[PDB]
RNA sequence: AAAGCGAAUGAUUAGGGACUCGGGGGCGAUUUUUAGCCUUCAUCCAUUCUCAAACUUUAAAUAUGUAAGAAGCCCUUGUUACUUAACUGAACGUGGGCAUUCGAAUGUAUCGACACUAGUGGGCCAUUUUUGGUAAGCAGAACUGGCGAUGCGGGAUGAACCGAACGCGGGGUUAAGGUGCCGGAGUGGACGCUCAUCAGACACCACAAAAGGCGUUAGUACAUCUUGACAGCAGGACGGUGGC
RNA sequence: CACAGGGAUAACUGGCUUGUGGCGGCCAAGCGUUCAUAGCGACGUCGCUUUUUGAUCCUUCGAUGUCGGCUCUUCCUAUCAUACCGAAGCAGAAUUCGGUAAGCGUUGGAUUGUUCACCCACUAAUAGGGAACGUGAGCUGGGUUUAGACCGUCGUGAGACAGGUUAGUUUUACCCUACUGAUGAACUCGUCGCAAUGGUAAUUCAGCUUAGUACGAGAGGAACCGCUGAUUCAGAUAAUUGGU
């Protein structure tokens, strides 16, 4: 419940000698609509001569999963500076939504890499249709057939509160 | 104690630009100056008489006296915690009618036609400006003009 | 003399060349800048590779003649006399400063202390920035592994951080490789000293028909 | 500031074309300027790799001068020894006309002028910009904010940092900072990484580098493989031809 | 020689820095009979330390006793010897490079006031440093640095010299703490016991045998076990010898 998708258009303020400007199209995940649009004239300003003082924003529309109750595999492209240059990668996922991929790339990149948030280009979000397209062998071993396996030495849940038990707990649940 | 002396630091500011040098075009003496003009300064290091102070090079103030070949100007100086008024003496070829006046001399003659053709008829008008508001609602077509999908870049070496 | 290079890393003073303002300053220790086969024609060498900075800092004339012999040796002995060009592309011109305490005032007397303490030339070092390239080689195409070799070696005299790029041109010019071979092929190009020019379609009609009779017919 | 040098003034790397009467060395009789055959420097021409506090064709950001009416605008015409060939002008005005709107925004929690006099005239610190010096808790400047002259909550301590400036009390909510115990408040929730016989643990700040690891984790590129790839084990390994 | 002051300002410790001094690394042209790395390391380049000397002037000028030696305790490791080991361009003997390791030692003298130095001789060895450049109410007073005196150079002179020489008063603990020892109120007076915590101790060499053996063409030439003594240190004791 941190992001969501949405679709921003913009536009250059039309004028005299070019009446009826182009438009352009992104997809933002954001966590509100205030910073989906400062995040669009970021973008928006490193491929055309726009700017924010010189533009209009046209609609800003939330853009929903189709299916958020089917299990898919979405694979990620992204660039991301480190503390000496810049790379490209390509991770993958196994969830029910779009932004919850993205959510977990963003605590993955965090923890692997220690990339913040101010430091990635999200390039493209796709879910990969068949079986054969999955290619991380961490994705595969949950895809196999006939899965299932136990859990074992588990620990039982107590309060807090409850101090001094009289027994020694299990771990069989 | 530094050197300081009358022209000191001014190698760029009297100097003329470049492909500038030579002739002084001749509508400079043929000007007409009354006392409560308002002008500009700007010294031109080709003629060295009559030269002001390299404070009031690019200064505006007001004529309060005319000579055969000079006028006076008022200028204001600002000497720590006051204002000082100074009156200084240049010859016609480092002065300049301004223009900073032009759009208040301009504006009163066209509100006094308009308050005039507006009592003449009977429609009141506004008469002063107003800075500029916040846009206002419309509608934008799609037709034809169907918008383009814009994704970021991967990295990439260019040398 | 000669303090160590830690003492001298930071470009912590404006540019202060060798003029008629500062007389007496010794001659830098590099002398020579381009090894090699320097006069190979252009579509010899197709291959080009680049040493390129990573930080803003000043570099020693003589860790640039370090490096350059060394990586010098190592192509000469792999690859022969005529199977490469180098170029170095940083030259020394910001000169630094030594007070000398001891000379000055040990032994000396005079004036001790703080008084008095601007310096006397000493050295010369070359000033770089994030991205600059300091040393290209250009070769063919099946000595790609010595080219990189090479480079790698002569890094260990330099103080802070670079890397090793693979061009996208070909040789030393401007040119993307694919559009290059495309222009030759128009005949838009000819062979000058081991480089080339192009034609613009600017000049008058008579000489440039001279000189790219190729590209009209 | 940035930028420029196939743009002036300076600095600077490398080839090519044209040239000989400029130099040097030579070869066809060194004959010979015979530019005969060459030759290397030099010169001119179109190109080529790097620069400038006391260089420049260009050229920002931040800052800076003046104006936004009634002491204004327009119509007519009175004085002068100044000016004009000339009541032609120049300055100062009578009379008349113009809110049907006195001519951008916001504030006005403080308008103008005068009199008499105290203390001070050793300063220091910080972000950004900066000079000398290898550097310094060193020495010197610009704009602004602080301490001195100032308590309170944090940084265990700590003139200058973060939050916030103070009459005597009661209730509520917070800032910076915190919630295993010392200690008021979570042994709170989600996904990963790390095993150190020298772990690590919060701005100013109380330090660490070049260089290495088949420790572990993620990624980039190329090549081989169910027409059987890597590892291990098992078998074979032929005529000219003992090549000239 | 005098007075008013100054830590706004030098001469010693301490504090920041580390140019210079000292110590340690990285790369690999080359040396090494062939052979970059057994043992070394040119051109370059990254560090550490505060037992050198500089740079600064924060504390002390109503005073923190200013060289060296003697005496005594403890700490550091960048290891001279001793324990157990890895490597060699390690046949044996002798040597060289490296690891764990500060438990235990590291001397008797001629000249010099010396710190520093240079010789003779023994030894397993004669390593490097700190503690206000440890240590003057602990000593000493040879040097330096008051007043007397001589010489050389300098000055007209009074006088000067980080130049030589000779003679020159070293004060107070009975107070608090620290330390070394010695008594002791309260719960009846005694006899015999336990042991938390604190302290801790040993050291190096030689002779005989192994053996003229192993190894080696020869010249040369070991070691483990076993036996008997001695150096430095510690705790006691007085039959005998010596001193009083
Ligand atoms: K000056
Ligand atoms: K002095
Ligand atoms: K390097
Ligand atoms: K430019
Ligand atoms: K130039
Ligand atoms: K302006
Ligand atoms: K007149
Ligand atoms: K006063
Ligand atoms: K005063
Ligand atoms: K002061
Ligand atoms: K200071
Ligand atoms: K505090
Ligand atoms: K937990
Ligand atoms: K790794
Ligand atoms: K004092
Ligand atoms: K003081
Ligand atoms: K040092
Ligand atoms: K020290
Ligand atoms: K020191
Ligand atoms: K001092
Ligand atoms: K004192
Ligand atoms: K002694
Ligand atoms: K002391
Ligand atoms: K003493
Ligand atoms: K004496
Ligand atoms: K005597
Ligand atoms: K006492
Ligand atoms: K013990
Ligand atoms: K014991
Ligand atoms: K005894
Ligand atoms: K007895
Ligand atoms: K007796
Ligand atoms: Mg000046
Ligand atoms: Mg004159
Ligand atoms: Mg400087
Ligand atoms: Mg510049
Ligand atoms: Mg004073
Ligand atoms: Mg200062
Ligand atoms: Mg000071
Ligand atoms: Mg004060
Ligand atoms: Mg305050
Ligand atoms: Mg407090
Ligand atoms: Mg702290
Ligand atoms: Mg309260
Ligand atoms: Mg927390
Ligand atoms: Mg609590
Ligand atoms: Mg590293
Ligand atoms: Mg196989
Ligand atoms: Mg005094
Ligand atoms: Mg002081
Ligand atoms: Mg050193
Ligand atoms: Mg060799
Ligand atoms: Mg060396
Ligand atoms: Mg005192
Ligand atoms: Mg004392
Ligand atoms: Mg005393
Ligand atoms: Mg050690
Ligand atoms: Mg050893
Ligand atoms: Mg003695
Ligand atoms: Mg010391
Ligand atoms: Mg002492
Ligand atoms: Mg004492
Ligand atoms: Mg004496
Ligand atoms: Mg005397
Ligand atoms: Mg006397
Ligand atoms: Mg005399
Ligand atoms: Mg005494
Ligand atoms: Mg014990
Ligand atoms: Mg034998
Ligand atoms: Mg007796």
């Amino acid at each position: 419940g941190r992001l969501q998708e949405y679709q921003v258009i913009g536009r250059h303020l039309p004028t005299e000698a070019n009446p009826n400007p182009a438009l352009y199209r992104m997809r933002i995940f954001a966590p509100n609509e205030v910073v989906a649009k400062s995040r669009f004239w970021y973008f928006l300003r490193g491929l055309k001569k726009v700017k924010k003082a010189t533009g209009e924003i046209v609609s800003v529309n939330v853009i929903s999963e189709k299916h958020p109750l089917k299990v898919k595999n979405f694979g990620i492209w992204l660039r991301y500076d480190s503390r000496s240059g810049t790379h490209n990668m390509y991770k993958e996922y196994r969830e029910t939504s779009r932004v919850a991929a993205v959510e977990a790339m963003y605590a993955d990149m965090a923890a692997r890499h220690r990339a913040r948030f101010r430091s990635i280009h999200i390039l493209k979000v796709v879910e990969l249709e068949k079986t054969e397209d999955v290619k991380r062998p961490y994705i595969k071993q949950l895809v196999a057939k006939n899965l299932s396996f136990p859990l074992p030495h588990r620990v039982p849940k107590i309060s807090t509160k409850k101090i001094f038990s009289a027994k020694r707990p299990s771990t069989f649940s | 104690g530094h050197a300081a002396g009358l022209r000191s630091g001014t190698r760029y500011a009297f100097s003329r630009g470049f492909r500038k040098h030579g002739q002084i075009p001749l509508s400079t003496y043929l000007r007409t100056y009354r006392v409560g003009d308002i002008v500009d300064i700007k010294v031109n290091g080709a003629v060295q008489k009559g030269m002001p102070h390299k404070f009031y090079h690019g200064k505006t103030g007001v004529v309060y006296n005319v000579t055969k070949s000079a006028v006076g100007v008022i200028v204001y100086k600002r000497v720590k915690h006051r204002y000082i008024e100074k009156r200084i003496n240049v010859r016609i070829e480092h002065v300049k009618p301004s223009r900073s006046r032009e759009d208040f001399l301009r504006r009163v003659k066209e509100n006094a036609e308009l308050k005039k053709k507006a009592k003449a008829e009977g429609v009141p008008v506004q008469l002063k400006r107003q800075p500029a508001m916040p846009r206002e609602a419309h509608t934008v077509s799609i037709a034809d003009n169907k918008p383009v999908t814009l994704a970021p870049v991967a990295y990439e070496t260019t040398i | 003399a000669r303090r160590p290079a830690r003492c001298y890393r930071y470009c912590k003073n404006k540019p202060y060349p060798k003029s008629r303002f500062n007389r007496g300053v010794p001659d830098p220790k590099i002398k020579i800048y381009d090894l090699g086969r320097k006069r190979a024609t252009v579509d010899d060498f197709p291959l080009c590779v680049h040493l390129v900075s990573n930080e803003y800092e000043q570099l020693s004339s003589e860790a640039l003649e370090a490096a350059r012999i060394c990586a010098n040796k190592y192509l000469v002995k792999y690859a022969g006399k005529e199977g490469f060009h180098l170029r170095v592309r940083a030259h020394p011109y910001h000169v630094i400063r030594i007070n000398k305490m001891l000379s000055c005032a040990g032994a000396d007397r005079l004036q001790t202390g703080m008084r008095g303490a601007f310096g006397k030339p000493q050295g010369t070092v070359a000033r770089v920035d994030i991205g600059q390239i300091l040393i290209s080689v250009r070769t063919r195409d099946s000595n790609r592994a010595i080219a990189l070799e090479a480079l790698r070696r002569c890094q260990y005299k330099f103080p802070g951080r670079q890397k090793i790029i693979v061009s996208k041109n070909w040789g030393f010019t401007p040119l993307r490789r694919e559009e290059y071979l495309e222009k030759k092929a128009a005949g838009r190009v000819r062979v000058d000293g081991a480089y080339v020019q192009f034609l613009t379609n600017h000049g008058n009609l008579e000489e440039n028909m001279r000189r790219f009779p190729d590209a009209f017919k």
